[PDB]
């Protein structure tokens, strides 16, 4: 019951600037001093720096000493990071994190924020198109019986899928996007079944991406022939 | 800045191994070091903290130990759930800075992927592209050869994929292969195929369909 609820994704351009917030709840938000941390795709932990929400004292990694700005507004239990002059080497995800202290001087990290994805770029958001993934037939002695939805040219990261509203889980694999060379990403997300069971329910995949406000459900016709 | 290191950036252990993470630090850190946990979703926990404190909700197969420069975090009994990437994390002195993380996968039983492939939607196809593609599902290991023919002929440069994380309960991969091709070009040609190479199949497994019966 410790939560930190960051912002949600967002797209800036390069040469501006960007405020990420972190509402806090389940802790006194003025007690404990809180850290922000950035991760690029595919690569390691970065501490930024960390702030004393009572007085509003500052300490950064020197990195990022013409980068970060961190404050508080106590009234609301957030927490925000400014990010300035933006390349596309600030695109990256930044988590937000309470510090504990134990006994003398003994520190860690102890609850971590969601994250924020932060994509630095130019180009336009662009909401998915989502097309049905349907074989042209099934065999009788396939033992899994399989379909999805293509999420094809959105800009940025990231999209959310879910299946039946979140009743279906179970036999969901949802893919990693790619990067196209047009500069928009595509994705997959498919679900088996056992053959037996696949009659049994409809397929409908909800899409969700937040930078354009898109929300697509796509029903995934099971209609397909006998080899 | 104090350097910390993870030797290894990969491990893999069976269920019910013991497995430890090492993570060395450029100079004596005197035990301030702390252990996380990334989930492949990206969520972060907190696993030990002070080299060998285990966080609220942490089970006690993990353990850690060390001093100096050299600190281990250990599972002692593997389970499939454990499926992360640890970070150790020094606060000797500031900046805080973290080791490059180790990425533990289970090793399971070799497991042959279940093939599909799916044609293109009239839907896309009217706005000018033909996307193809190429499930392999719940495989083991992780590699994998997926190749595109078109009419019998080998394709290249027109195809990308993409592998999920290790499945937190089967310890299996999927991977996606998509073929992109301009309507005009899809329809030059009837036969679509993807042909699979794993260590779990007898011999390459072909999934086609023939956009004529399609």
């Amino acid at each position: 019951e410790v939560q930190l609820q960051q912002s949600g994704p967002d797209l800036v351009k390069p040469g501006a600037s960007v405020k990420i917030s972190c509402k806090t709840s389940g802790y006194t938000f003025t007690e404990y001093i809180m850290h922000w941390v950035k991760q690029s795709h595919g690569k390691s932990l970065e501490w930024i720096g960390g702030i004393i929400p009572n007085n509003g004292g500052t300490s950064y990694n020197q990195k990022f000493k013409d980068k970060a700005t961190m404050t508080v507004d106590k009234s609301s239990s957030t927490g925000y990071m400014e990010l300035r002059s933006l390349t596309s080497e600030d695109s990256a995800v930044y988590y937000c994190t309470r510090r504990e202290v134990y006994g003398r001087n003994y520190y860690a990290l102890d609850y971590w924020g969601q994250g924020t994805l932060v994509t630095v770029s130019s180009a336009s958001t662009k909401g998915p198109s989502v097309f049905p993934l349907a074989p042209c037939s099934r065999s009788t002695s396939e033992s899994t019986a399989a379909l999805g939805c293509l999420v094809k040219d959105y800009f940025p990261e990231p999209v959310t899928v879910s299946w039946n509203s979140g009743a279906l889980t179970s036999g969901v694999h949802t893919f990693p996007a790619v990067l196209q060379s047009s500069g928009l990403y595509s994705l997959s997300s498919v679900v088996t079944v056992p053959s037996s069971n696949f009659g049994t329910q409809t397929y409908t995949c909800n899409v969700d991406h937040k930078p354009s406000n898109t929300k697509v459900d796509k029903t995934v016709e099971r209609k397909s022939c006998v080899e | 800045d104090i350097q910390m290191t993870q030797t290894t950036s990969s491990l893999s252990a069976s269920l019910g191994d013991r497995v430890t993470i090492t993570c060395s630090a450029s100079q004596g850190i005197n035990n301030y070091l702390n252990w996380y946990q990334q989930k492949p979703d990206g969520t972060v926990k907190l696993l030990i903290y002070y080299t060998s404190s285990l966080h609220s909700g942490v089970p006690s197969r993990f353990s850690g130990s060390g001093s100096g420069t050299d600190y281990s975090l250990t599972i002692s009994n593997l389970e499939p759930e454990d499926i992360a990437t640890y970070y150790c994390q020094q606060y000797s002195n500031l900046p805080y800075t973290f080791g490059g993380g180790t990425k533990l996968e289970i090793k399971r039983t070799v497991a042959a992927p279940s093939v599909f492939i799916f044609p293109p939607s009239d839907e896309q196809l009217k706005s000018g592209t033909a996307s193809v593609v190429c499930l392999l599902n719940n495989f083991y290991p992780r590699e994998a050869k997926v190749q595109w023919k078109v009419d019998n002929a080998l394709q290249s440069g027109n195809s990308q994929e993409s592998v999920t994380e290790q499945d937190s309960k089967d310890s299996t991969y999927s991977l996606s292969s998509t073929l992109t091709l301009s309507k005009a070009d899809y329809e030059k040609h009837k036969v679509y195929a993807c042909e699979v190479t794993h260590q779990g199949l007898s011999s390459p497994v072909t999934k086609s369909f023939n956009r004529g019966e399609c």
